[PDB]
């Protein structure tokens, strides 16, 4: 049971609950950003400089 | 006359405090006279008022009302405080008048 | 007398795992707490972000 | 200091359950929604009216304003 | 004392106002606006300072310093957006705060009510002078229109105005003093807010049923600390959605043009939150009467506590008062609308009707219907 | 030579019941306004009703044909 | 003098709350401005460095700025002097002051375009309709000398002669320079000049919403969880009676 | 970071003005706290012995 | 006052030279800063000498 394990390992002692929020945030950010940016660029294909850049990028 | 004697029953149901199980007198704003009046109420009347009110607040925080069956009926509403409040105000008006004299 | 007083029925509100009066409610406790605490810990992460 | 000096209360019993023994949002369909509807119903004819009235006045005034901007052919039928 | 939350001379204060503070168990969402107003204030001061660090109060640099802030400062555009739109969130919240108190007779807490009126007057002055700072077209003309109204006060007319301007018209010496005032007032607001809450704690909160809640009180924390935090994000969503998806929805495009004293904009009108008063202003053709009517549109709030006739505190169980209340609210949307319209027919007459009914409802009808309802309860 | 889709779509739209009617009231106003010598009248209103109808139509289709 | 035509709402590719600018269109719009509008219109708040990573390469940007001579100084003898532009320079002003601007445009003043799409109701829809809306005055209307009829301009008599016509320039990216194509691009460019934060602002809106959705749900549950104690609470009045 | 650039320049001046306007208010605020703590005990006196016998 | 490197120095001079009693206010403010510190050092001294710091 994950909820029980989670409770015992993470949410029971206040110290570990804080450690979970920090470690949880570090991981949430990394993932959430990549995801949102991912979504934003797909919803805007070939409109961003990232997309058209290659045409003039050629020293 | 028995004209507004109907309007009243209408307003009474329009008001809606009976849906909380509160008597008309339970809804009075506790100014100075009302406060004195309440101190004169007999223990039993006082404790009943208290429960009625605490009950109403609980219904209000829950966003519920009493089942239609439990609603206070216009004609069964007890004006338990009006008598005392009436006396308190006269006494007061007596003093006010006398202190001017 | 106080002997005539009993606790009303909270079946309308009890969580599924403690609905049955003949079952130890401890066995499902880390589950019930683990869930609610999981929501909270997540709110924190959302806010820390 | 405000807890313990509030009110003289007698003979009231109350029963409560830990939050972990109960559900946060119980009986959504049997209790919640019905009540939401109940509450909406009981107020709609007290709130809505004046807002509807406002809307009408708004529509009239806005159209009446645009109408006064148009030209009345009855000013050029002579010439 | 056992726990340090009561003994300590400071925590004790934090405890008796945000933790162990006795709160009615049945207060609704309309009671969430005080805290939002407080948070709203902390946020304006914060974003305000961040902007102040890049602003230059000089007619020759104001406009562009604001542009420089948006264009070069890291997240300058975000901060500018949040501050500007925060002003509206502030007023939305304050009107709902005021409404709540009128509908539930919170004004019977006279001092809490009066300090509250003062907070509103100060908040307005703040937003008014703050608006001038970017020094755009509506900035200058708004300043010009409104400040000129006062030269209509007999005798000390032109004097008081020319003194305020620091010259003969709204010019640089006005801008610099307005910046000082705009920086200053929010701090007065924060201070008076402390007084507001101090008077409030004398009685505690009123509740929706308007009856004594001593029989059922709960500690502010965790009930209201959670309820208020929730209420924060619920409002904060529409706020950010506006400041991020429609940054200029509420702003006048005329302000993207540097102030020009030789070019009157066609439609000099305020921000939404002042429209209702602007309407009442123009309703009275006569410089002096209009100014008084304008002033009174807000000062009227000081009279509410004296026009209470009902034997009950709130309007919860007063159906006649309830509709009169919503008529009033509708009345205000009409005035708001009229204020944003040119001064022409049919708007002119509609304006005078709404201005006239505004004062009638508060001065005459409310106290009258209240008495009437007392009779219908056989009191 | 090159062709501007704008001009093309303008034609197609002027061939709309909406425009055809507005265009009609316009030509009439022009007619009597052009044929007098002491009238105030102008045909702005009529021209606007036309441009409004046409242009609203052009908007729906124009960007489809642009890069 | 009364009555005004309101532009229509075109479906710009950057109109969606989650839709960015078409940087390809912006790059072209820049050309239009550079080769057409920049002749009379200033754009004080944009600098060549601003183009880098948006529409141009750093090299392209540096080149574009060098095509311009800017006035620097004073020198050793307190003299002003010319020099080639750097990417830190802002787009050049066509005139020294507005008096000279008016002087060269029949006392009319072409405004700075940096914030034009926000300084006008309608925004790009307005500017687009205006640029492509020139036509002949209706019956009864006379435009005074020097002014041109544009139904979209208030008063209908504008001091700007139609600025764009088909093939008035060539898009070096090989796009058919029709008049509307040009107006479309330049308007897109102007949207960008008014608010470079546009795309980032929208990308932020997406994150705000998701986190907002998540966080509000979570907090609703917690508020409910705590209050559940009072919500389900039951009480009874038991007098000795 | 403090300078807002590479040397003491205009962006430093503008933020210093903001700070100079702000801090005095913090001083006024903290002063209230100062006196609040002080009132917990009352004033000390030049002989350093309890003055409760003579206030 | 105007917080800009190009106007600061002169805004202060303008204040002293044009504003009614600007010179007086400027003096009082600048000299008030010293009065403030004199007073604070005597305030601190007193506390050190009388053990107020307890
Ligand atoms: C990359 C980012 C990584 C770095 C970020 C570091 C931040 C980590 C912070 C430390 C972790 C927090 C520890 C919390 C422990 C205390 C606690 O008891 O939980 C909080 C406690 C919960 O109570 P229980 O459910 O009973 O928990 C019992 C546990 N057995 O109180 C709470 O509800 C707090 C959590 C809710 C947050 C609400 C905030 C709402 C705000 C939203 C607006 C947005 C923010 C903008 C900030 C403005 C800044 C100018
Ligand atoms: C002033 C500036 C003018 C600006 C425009 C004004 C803003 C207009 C926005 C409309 C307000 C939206 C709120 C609609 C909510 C409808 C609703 O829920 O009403 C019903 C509900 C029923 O309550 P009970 O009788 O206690 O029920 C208990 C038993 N079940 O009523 C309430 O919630 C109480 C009303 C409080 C909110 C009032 C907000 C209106 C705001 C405007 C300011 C008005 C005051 C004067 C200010 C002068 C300056
Ligand atoms: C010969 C100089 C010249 C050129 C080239 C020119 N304009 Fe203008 N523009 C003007 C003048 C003059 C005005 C002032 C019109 C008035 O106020 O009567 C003006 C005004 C404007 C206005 C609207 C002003 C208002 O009050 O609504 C816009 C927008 C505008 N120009 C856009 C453009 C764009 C985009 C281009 C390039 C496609 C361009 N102009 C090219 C001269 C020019
Ligand atoms: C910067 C503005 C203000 C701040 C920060 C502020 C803050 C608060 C707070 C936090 C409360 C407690 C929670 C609540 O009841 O909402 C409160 C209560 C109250 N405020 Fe305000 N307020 C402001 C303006 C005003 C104004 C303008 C009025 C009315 C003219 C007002 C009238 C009241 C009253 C009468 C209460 C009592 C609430 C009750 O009935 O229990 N406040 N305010
Ligand atoms: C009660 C809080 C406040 C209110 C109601 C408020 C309101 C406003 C308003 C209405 C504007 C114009 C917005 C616009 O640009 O359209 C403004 C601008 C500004 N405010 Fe505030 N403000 C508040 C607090 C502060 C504080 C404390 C500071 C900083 C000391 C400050 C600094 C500024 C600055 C620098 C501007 C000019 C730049 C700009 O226009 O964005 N404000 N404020
Ligand atoms: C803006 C600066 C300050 C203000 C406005 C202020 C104000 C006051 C006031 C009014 C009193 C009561 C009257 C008196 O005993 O002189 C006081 C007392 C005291 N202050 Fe300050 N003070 C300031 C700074 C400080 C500083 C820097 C220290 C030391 C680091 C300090 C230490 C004390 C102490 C220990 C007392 C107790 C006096 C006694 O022995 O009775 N104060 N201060
Ligand atoms: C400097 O002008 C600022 C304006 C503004 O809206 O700031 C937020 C403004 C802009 C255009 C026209 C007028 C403007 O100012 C105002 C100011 C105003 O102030 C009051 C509001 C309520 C009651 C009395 C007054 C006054 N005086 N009521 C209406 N408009
Ligand atoms: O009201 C409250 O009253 C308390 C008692 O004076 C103060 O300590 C708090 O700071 C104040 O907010
Ligand atoms: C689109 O450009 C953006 O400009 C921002 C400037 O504030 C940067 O912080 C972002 O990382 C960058 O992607
Ligand atoms: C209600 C709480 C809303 C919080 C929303 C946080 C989203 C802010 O996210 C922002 O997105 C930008 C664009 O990708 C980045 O450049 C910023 O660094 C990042 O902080």
């Amino acid at each position: 049971a994950l909820l029980r394990q989670a409770y015992s390992a993470l949410f029971r002692r206040t110290s570990t609950f804080a450690l979970t929020v920090v470690l949880g945030a570090v991981l949430f950010e990394r993932a959430f950003d990549q995801g949102a940016d991912a979504i934003f660029e797909h919803l805007n294909e070939g409109k961003l400089w990232k997309h058209i850049k290659h045409k003039y990028e050629a020293s | 006359g028995r004209l507004m004697d109907r309007i009243r029953k209408w307003y009474y149901n329009a008001a809606g405090f009976n849906k909380y199980g509160l008597m008309r007198d339970d809804t009075l704003y506790e100014d100075d006279d009302v406060k004195e009046a309440l101190k004169r109420l007999p223990e039993d009347l006082y404790n009943e008022r208290m429960f009625r009110i605490k009950r109403a607040l609980d219904l209000s925080l829950k966003h519920r009302i009493l089942p239609k069956e439990q609603w206070v009926k216009y004609e069964e509403d007890k004006p338990y405080l009006e008598p005392y409040l009436k006396e308190v105000i006269r006494e007061r008006l007596e003093r006010e008048a006398w202190n001017k004299k | 007398v106080h002997n005539d007083v009993t606790v009303p029925d909270f079946s309308a509100y009890r969580r599924e795992d403690v609905m049955d009066a003949t079952t130890s409610s401890q066995t499902s406790s880390e589950d019930r707490k683990g869930f609610s605490y999981l929501v909270t810990a997540t709110a924190c992460v959302a806010t820390a972000y | 200091i405000h807890f313990g000096n509030l009110a003289r209360v007698r003979h009231i019993i109350t029963y409560s359950l830990s939050p972990f023994e109960q559900r946060a949002i119980p009986n959504i369909f049997s209790d919640a929604l019905p009540n939401v509807w109940r509450r909406f119903s009981s107020q709609v004819f007290k709130v809505a009216p004046p807002f509807l009235g406002a809307y009408l006045l708004y529509s009239w005034g806005t159209q009446e304003f645009e109408r006064l901007k148009r030209k009345n052919p009855a000013d050029y039928e002579n010439d | 004392a056992p726990n340090i939350r009561k003994s300590h001379p400071l925590l004790k204060m934090i405890n008796n106002s945000l933790i162990d503070l006795p709160a009615p168990s049945n207060i609704s969402a309309w009671w969430n606006f005080g805290s939002l107003l407080a948070v709203c204030l902390m946020t304006q001061i914060l974003t305000g300072l961040l902007l102040a660090m890049h602003y230059t109060a000089d007619t020759s640099l104001a406009f562009s310093s604001v542009a420089h802030t948006c264009r070069n400062v890291q997240y300058g555009w975000l901060i500018r957006n949040l501050h500007a739109n925060g002003a509206s969130f502030f007023f939305i919240c304050i009107f709902l705060h005021i409404g709540r108190g009128l509908y539930y007779g919170s004004y019977l807490y006279k001092e809490t009510w009066n300090t509250g009126v003062i907070l509103l007057l100060t908040l307005m002055a703040t937003a008014f002078v703050g608006y001038v700072l970017p020094w755009g077209q509506m900035s200058f003309w708004g300043a010009t229109v409104i400040t000129n109204l006062f030269s209509a006060i007999p005798y000390i007319g032109h004097t008081l105005v020319e003194w305020a301007w620091g010259g003969f018209s709204v010019d640089n010496p006005t801008l610099t003093r307005f910046f000082a005032l705009h920086f200053l007032l929010p701090f007065a607001i924060a201070g008076i807010t402390i007084i507001h809450l101090t008077f409030l704690h004398e009685s505690g909160s009123n509740n929706p049923l308007g009856i004594s809640s001593d029989s059922d009180k709960i500690p502010f924390h965790p009930y209201y600390s959670f309820k208020d935090i929730l209420g924060l994000t619920l409002m904060l969503t529409p706020f950010l959605t506006l400041a991020l998806f429609s940054p200029n929805l509420l702003g006048d495009p005329e302000n993207f043009t540097p102030a020009n004293p030789l070019v009157t904009p066609p439609h000099i009108k305020p921000e939404w939150y002042f429209l209702f008063a602007y309407a009442i202003l123009r309703s009275i053709p006569n410089k002096l009467g209009g100014v008084l009517a304008l002033a009174a549109s807000v000062l009227i709030l000081f009279l509410i506590p004296f026009l209470h006739k009902s034997k009950q505190r709130t309007m919860t169980f007063r159906p006649l008062s309830q509709t009169l209340f919503w008529l009033l609210v509708a009345n205000l949307l009409i005035l708001t609308w009229i204020g944003s319209q040119p001064v022409e027919h049919p708007f002119i007459i509609i304006g005078q009707m709404a201005s006239l009914s505004y004062f009638t409802i508060l001065l005459i009808l409310f106290p009258t219907i209240g008495t009437l309802e007392n009779k219908m309860l056989n009191y | 030579e090159l062709v501007d889709p704008l001009t093309t779509i303008r034609e197609h739209c002027e061939q709309t019941e909406k425009c055809v009617k507005a265009r009609e009231r316009l030509e009439l106003c022009d007619a009597r306004v052009s044929s007098r010598s002491h009238t105030e009248e102008q045909c702005t209103e009529e021209l606007f009703d036309f441009l409004h109808a046409r242009d609203h139509c052009v908007a729906h289709k124009l960007f489809n044909k642009l890069k | 003098g009364e009555l005004e035509l309101h532009p229509p709402a075109f479906p710009w590719s950057h109109g969606g709350p989650l839709s960015a600018l078409d940087h390809s269109s912006v790059r072209r719009g820049f050309q239009v401005y550079k080769q057409v509008c920049s002749a009379c219109h200033s754009m004080d708040y944009v600098a060549f460095r601003n183009l880098i990573g948006v529409t141009h390469t750093e090299a392209e940007a540096k080149a574009l700025a060098e095509e311009v001579e800017v006035q620097d100084g004073p020198d050793e003898n307190g003299e002003l002097f010319m020099r080639p532009g750097k990417i830190s320079d802002y787009f050049p002003k066509p005139y020294p002051n507005p008096e000279a601007a008016r002087a060269a445009n029949n006392g009319a003043l072409p405004p700075d375009l940096s914030y034009i799409v926000n300084a006008r109701h309608g925004g790009e829809d307005y500017v687009f309709s205006l640029l492509t809306g020139y036509c002949d005055p209706p019956a009864g209307v006379v435009v005074r000398e020097g002014l041109h009829y544009n139904p979209y301009f208030p008063g209908q008599a504008i001091g700007m002669a139609p600025p764009i016509y088909n093939e008035i320039l060539e898009y070096d990216d090989g796009t058919p320079a029709t008049m509307s194509q040009i107006a479309k691009d330049v308007c897109t460019f102007l949207r960008w000049a008014a608010e470079p934060e546009h795309d980032q602002r929208k990308r932020m809106g997406l994150k705000m919403l998701l986190i907002s959705a998540l966080l509000t749900s979570l907090l609703y549950y917690m508020k409910r969880h705590k209050w559940s104690v009072l919500k389900s609470r039951k009480m009874a009045y038991r007098p000795p009676k």
